[PDB]
């Protein structure tokens, strides 16, 4: 019974490490590209 | 023939800015999200599959 409940409830670790890495990289990229995109509208001012 | 009442190079240039301003948007989106097929606008059958 202990084995079967373990099969039901336990958490793997390899998958979670992989997910954590995947999530960190994407968060970092999003932050960089958001800075880049916010930086887009300044060139209007020179046009004046 | 110098006409003051209308300039026509400005319009020709304005169109090209709009042309580039969309490629910039698509690239930005694809880098931020992580996938290339973000809508049915992009590939009709690929989304289904």
């Amino acid at each position: 019974l202990s084995a079967s409940r373990s099969r039901i409830q336990d958490a793997d670790y390899a998958t979670e490490v992989s997910n954590m890495t995947r999530a960190q990289i994407l968060q970092q990229a999003g932050t960089s590209v958001l800075a880049q995109a916010n930086q887009t509208t300044q060139n209007v001012l020179s046009l004046l | 023939a110098q006409v003051i009442n209308t300039n026509s190079l400005s319009l020709m240039t304005q169109n090209n800015l709009n042309t580039s301003q969309s490629a910039l948007n698509t690239a930005i989106q694809r880098l931020s999200s992580g996938l290339r097929i973000n809508s049915a606008k992009d590939d009709a059958a690929g989304q289904a599959i």
